[PDB]
This record gives C-alpha cells, structure tokens and sequence, in this order.
C-alpha cells in the first residue's frame, strides 16, 4: 500500500500544471523516503527533477518501493476536477495497474475520488551529483517570469550576465534590441558568486519553466560557466522543483 | 389490538383482523405522528411484511404488536 | 397591443443564454397568462419548459393570444445590448410581424429601442402531463454545473444515483472513472426520497442544462425509473425553467 | 539629439493600443514644440492624428527637428515590455536610425532598455482645417464604446442624429433595427453644443477601430458636420489629445 495525504491539494495540481507541457508520459519514483519524478522533457533537451520528501506530507506510506508510469496530460486532467483547497490524497496498491486519487472539499460535505489506469514505465535515474554553483541569484518568480514572457518578444534566447552589481537579462532580434538589469536590495533579490558569468539560454524552455511560478514566489538561477542553468523552485517545505537546460556554446 | 414501542407501552386501536399492516401503519401516525416507513412492526418473533394480511400467519384479537423503528 | 414590462431584465438575458445554444427557432405563446414556452431543441432530444407568469411582470397587458415566431440567437443577439439594471420592455403591437425591446437604462438617460423580425411558425404544445418522482434532489446550482463540468471530462455521460442519505455522480472513460458524492445534510444539499434510484444521462446535454445556473442559487433533479430527467431551475417569483431528458438504458 | 521623458509613461502604452490596428507604419514628426503624429489607416479611409506637447513631459530635449519612420505594431510589443506604473524615456541621435525606449519601475532598482530601429519615411502631412462644427458632442467614452459594440451586432453603419436635446445613434440589418438615445445633465457630464441638427451615416468597422483610444480618457468628444468627415476625439490629460476623422457615408 502506497498512500499519501496532502493537505494542500493545490501544490499537486500545480506541480502537474508545471510538467504536462514540458513531459507527456513519466515514471514517478515512489519510495519510502518520498515521491520522485525525474525525465528529460519530451524533446530531450531540459532535465527535470521533482522532489517530494515524506516529511512535507501529512499522512505518507510506502510498503515496497512502486514504480508509477502516468500520462501527465491525463493525470492532470483529473487534477482539474479538484478544488484549490481540497484536501488530496493518492492511493496505489502494490501491482497498481491503476492510481486513486481521493480529493476532499474542506469542511467536508462533499467527496470525490477518481482513478487512473497507469502505464508499463521503467525508470528515469539521471542523478547529476552535481557542486557548488559560480552563480546563484534568488528573484521573485514572476519576475523572471515576465522577463522571460517580454524578452521573447525580441530575441529567441536570453543572455543572463551575473556579477554581484545586479543581473542582465539581454535580447535581440529583427525588431531590434533590449537589455533587463536588477541590481539587488521580504523579496526581490540575492547574489552569490565566486565568480562572474555570461550565459545564453532559449527562451523556449525557460518559458516552460516558468508554468512553475505558482509555486514559489522565489525563484533561484544557478549557472556556472560550462555547467547548465538550474532554474529552482522550492516547494513548502516539501520538495522541490529543478529544470536543468544547458546554455549555448557562442553567447557571444 | 395493541401496538407497543420497545418502551413497553402498547396503545389501542380499532382495525379489522383479516386486514392489511400498511393502513394499520396508518393508524399508528394518525396520532403517534410516524411515517410508516420509519416505523417496522414484530409480532409472534417475526417482522410483518409489507402487502400480506395476518390470516397468512395465526393471530386471534387483542394482541400485542411490537412497534420497532428503522435506523435514523 | 401585447406589452411586457419588466424592471429587472438581467432574467430575460438570462433566460435567453439558458436557451440559445439548445433551441435555434422557437415559438412564444403569449398570453393573459403570461409568456410560454415549449419546445424540443435542435436535436429533438431534450425537451424544454419555460414559465414567465403575467403576475410576475411590473406590468402586462395582453389583449389577446399570439404565437411569436423567433431566432433565439437574434433575440439574444439583441438582449446582450441591454444592461443588467436595465427595466426590459417588451411590446408586440396587434397583428404585427415584428417585437419591439425597450431597454431602459436606471436613471433615465440612456434609453434604447430594438425591433426585430419574426418567423410564421407554429405552437405545438407537448405538454407531460405531470407526475409525482421517486427521488428529488435539491441542490445548489453551481455545484450541479461544476459536476457536469469535471465529469465530461473523464466521460460522456453520467450515472447520477440518489439515495436517502446522499447523491452520486460517475463516470468513466478511457482516462480513467471518477465518483462525487454529496452527502445530505444533516445551497444544502436536499433529498426527498420514497424510493432509491440510478439512471444514466447524456453528458453534453445536462451541460447544455446548467446554462440556466444564473437564473438561480438552486437547481432541482427530479426523476424516477424509466422516466425523463427534470432539471429545475426557478426563476424567482415569476415561473420557471425545466429541461427533460431521458435517460440512457443500462 | 532629443530625449523626452514620461513619468506616468502608460500613456504612451495606451497611445499605441489605439493605434497598432489602425495603422502599421507611421513617421512621428517629433519638434521642440513636442512629439507629434498624423496618419490615415492602412486603407486610405481614416485620419489620425496624436499630439503630446513637452508641456506633459517630465523632460524635454530636441535640438534638430525629428521625423521618425516607426512601426507601430513593433514599437506596440516594445512597450508592453513597460508596467503602467512604469516611468519610460524616449531617446534619439540627430539622424538616429535607432530609437531607444528605456523603462524605469518606480520601484527604482529593475531598469529595463529597448532600441528600435526605424525605417525610411515617406512624406506626410495632412489637410486638416480645424473649422467650427455644426454639433459638438460630449459624452463618457465608454458609452461611446458601448454603443458602437452594440450595434455592431445589429447592422453595417451607424446614423448619428445630433440635436440640442441629445444625440440618438441608430442602425439595422437583416435581424431589425435599433436606436439608442442618450441625454444631456444635470467625468461624466453628457453635453451637446448645438447650431444646426445633423444626421449622418457612419460605418461602424472604423469607429470601433477608433473606441480603442478609450483608455486614454474619461470622455469623448465627437465634433460633426454635414458633407465633411466625423471628428472623435479621445484626449490625453495635462499632455495632448488623439483625434480620429471619417467620412460620413455619401448623400
């Protein structure tokens, strides 16, 4: 018996809003320690890594460690069905050729639960060790959200600049130029270097990344030259949410 | 005829033996105030069922019936 | 002349909106008894009662009967022009073949005049009679939408089965099956039941229903083995809106 | 060598709005009077014509007289690049075949910075008289758009028939015909300067194009005569104006 009750319905729907563009089918990784997803999106490209630790639930139980092959396109669509603040729980029996998914409406009064036929998956790993960053910057996550959604309108790829004076986020394209900057400080923005760093990334994925947003109200950027961009979302002290994307060769 | 409740008290009614349970039920709201759903009656260790008449099974005049309620 | 004069109007939208997208051309039976209508929509599927009582009106005049041909998505068309404030009037002059809409503003400054064509068309009645319902549910409107909604997602129709202590809702298709169930209390889900009952309903068409939700904070289903669905929605102290629909066997 | 600057640099955002459908490439005829733009639309059918004076503008600077080839859809999503509460600064070099937009957050820190490259400009100016007008309407603009929307769904072309008591807008199709009747009072302050009564016929296309410019002010005026093109004017407070003309329709 794999069960676990989340209280906050709403970080599930969203953590599917953040994955069903950017991957179709997916192996979650149910352990005893937590709920893992980890796939690259369906283009190869970005890596994405979800966390969800035991401790960040309210009721979680894993008996033998289950491998879940779900359609998140699917899985979200159910998700739809439920409220904001539902109360959410995910049941899976041990063979599990299918999932249940139980919402309960707060202060009750009112019950539904639904279940979905899973897929044959295998498994992703991709476990990236990975070190200390040169860069890392934590920024509201909307912010760079509309950076990303307006620098689109110039060029096909961001170049993100990081020294400790403040951050560049530049563009061009046929309609001409432009360049965001930040320069530092509840919110707004941090820096950490041992070093400086010029990196040119596609506004694409990033974009993608972004559907992530309602997540956190921080987001954090960790690049390091010849080391692929981390874009960070922390959840509730739950888990968290990380999109790997690797930066182009000639910024320039 | 008499009807008691589990409270040990029957009350008296006038129907006519050879009859149905249901307009008996009848009577039994007409001045207890009970739908004759919320409501079974037990006579002889058996649960009267809807539709027969008492000649099906042996009864004689002044006896007392059981009234017994169903669930909330 | 027939004359309607009605001074909240945000319900003739509304009724107009609960009927465009499932009746294309139907026939208002105007009368002392106030303004009718039953039809049967595009498909020939469901069927459809609205009631708007003369009484119900700040002021009717009807000096005799007629049988008013119309294009609902005109008449709706024409109506989004009005605001939701606005006192609707609503004037059909003898033998005529056209109606007059007066939106008035509150306030009295803007005041618009609209008058559009009508259809030679027929009455054709249908009426059920009427009948007593194993079981009726008496629940809020935007739940009963918000059901509808997230089911056809997971399928196309619905099995709705009601018993003395709560209401469910399923389906199923190849994503997968989901149940809702409401659970009488103990707005306020309500269950008047001498008997318990399931039926099966075409998904598209109860969806076409829910529609009718502005019209009223509360929604009832009425039905009975093999019997046509009711869906009631009460247009207050005026008449009121049911849709039936059969439902499927099995 | 010109920067202008606007605090309160929504107004240029909303002034694009009213604008990118209605025409694609403009030449803002820019002086040290002010910044200034007239075009007809994309058809030959309407006139437009925008003038914020340096009055407006936090800072002025133009040395050497400007006329500047811009697209206006492009320069539109350049701006979208700017918050409302966002402050902007226009900035151009003597020929300048590249504009460059620059955005400040009155939240300081987060700066943006754009430069559009311009085109070749054509030679434009237009034959507007600024006469007396038989009717002067003066209304909320968002009833003008209201009304213009509304009978949109009814009919083609709108009638405009302009009296002392009001102003009644009219119109029909193959569903009916409407009419709607507005008043004078007793912001708000619905008003008709009156000589000779008018009526004339609209079409309802370029006039929606026009309701477009609502958000720029809280009222419109609509200046009319007979045989001579509509006047709407939308019109930007403490700074300029935007007006648009149309031909009523012929006989």
């Amino acid at each position: 018996m794999f069960e676990a009750r989340l209280v906050q319905g709403s970080i599930l729907k969203k953590v599917l809003e953040a994955l069903k563009d950017l991957i179709n089918e997916a192996c979650w990784d149910i352990s005893s320690s937590g709920v893992n997803l980890q796939s690259m999106d369906s283009s190869h490209v970005s890596l994405v890594q979800l966390t969800l630790r035991s401790e960040g639930f309210d009721t979680y139980r894993c008996d033998r460690n289950l491998a879940m092959g779900v359609n998140l396109t699917s899985m979200s669509k159910i998700l739809k069905c439920a409220g904001n603040e539902d109360i959410i729980t995910l049941r899976a029996e041990d063979n599990a050729d299918t999932l249940a998914l139980v919402f309960e409406a707060p202060n009750q009064e009112k019950v539904s639960d639904y279940e979905m036929k899973l897929m044959d998956l295998d498994v992703e790993q991709l476990g990236i060790p990975e070190q200390e960053y040169s860069c890392v910057v934590k920024m509201p996550s909307g912010e760079f959200a509309r950076i990303c959604r307006d620098l689109s309108h110039i060029g096909d790829a961001v170049v993100i600049s990081c020294a400790k004076d403040g951050v560049k986020f530049s563009a061009s394209g046929e309609l001409g130029n432009g360049n965001i900057k930040l320069s530092q400080t509840e919110e707004a923005v941090t820096i950490e270097m041992n070093e400086p760093v010029q990196l040119t990334f596609a506004l694409r994925y990033l974009n993608f990344f972004t559907k992530a947003t309602p997540l956190s109200s921080t987001v954090t950027l960790s690049m390091s030259a010849d080391v692929p961009l981390v874009v960070e979302y922390k959840i509730a002290d739950m888990g968290h949410l990380k999109y790997y994307l690797a930066p182009k060769i000639e910024d320039e | 005829i008499f009807v008691k409740t589990l409270t040990g008290k029957t009350i008296t009614l006038e129907v006519e033996p050879s009859d149905t349970i249901e307009n008996v039920k009848a009577k039994i709201q007409d001045k207890e105030g009970i739908p004759p759903d919320q409501q079974r009656l037990i006579f002889a260790g058996k649960q009267l069922e809807d539709g027969r008449t008492l000649s099906d099974y042996n009864i004689q005049k002044e006896s007392t019936l059981h009234l017994v309620l169903r669930l909330r």
